[PDB]
């Protein structure tokens, strides 16, 4: 629908937004993966004891 | 060369016409500078 000159605009945009959607959704893995990562090694240490 | 004096606009980076379409393009990232000036007494002819 646009010629490339000015499409190149909203191609830009969707491309940030896409990406801040996946920087956050990493964030918010790596937090819950530090979470799992807490309750695995209480798991272990219940196990061991 | 010489040009239309209408046509000085279509010869803008990522710009469309027909001369920007089918005579000369810049690119779209173009990196220079335009020069135009009227040269009507110069090249214009009472015959054309």
């Amino acid at each position: 629908r646009l010629d490339p000159p000015e499409a190149e605009v909203q191609i830009d945009r969707l491309i940030t937004g896409r990406l801040q959607s996946l920087q956050t959704y990493v964030t918010q893995q790596l937090i819950r993966a530090a979470e799992i990562r807490a309750s695995a090694n209480l798991a272990a240490t219940k196990m061991s004891e | 060369f010489v040009i239309r004096g209408d046509e000085v606009r279509q010869i803008a980076p990522g710009q469309t016409g027909k001369i920007a379409d089918y005579n000369y393009k810049l690119p779209d990232d173009f990196t220079g500078c335009v020069i135009a000036w009227n040269s009507n007494n110069l090249d214009s002819k009472v015959g054309g």
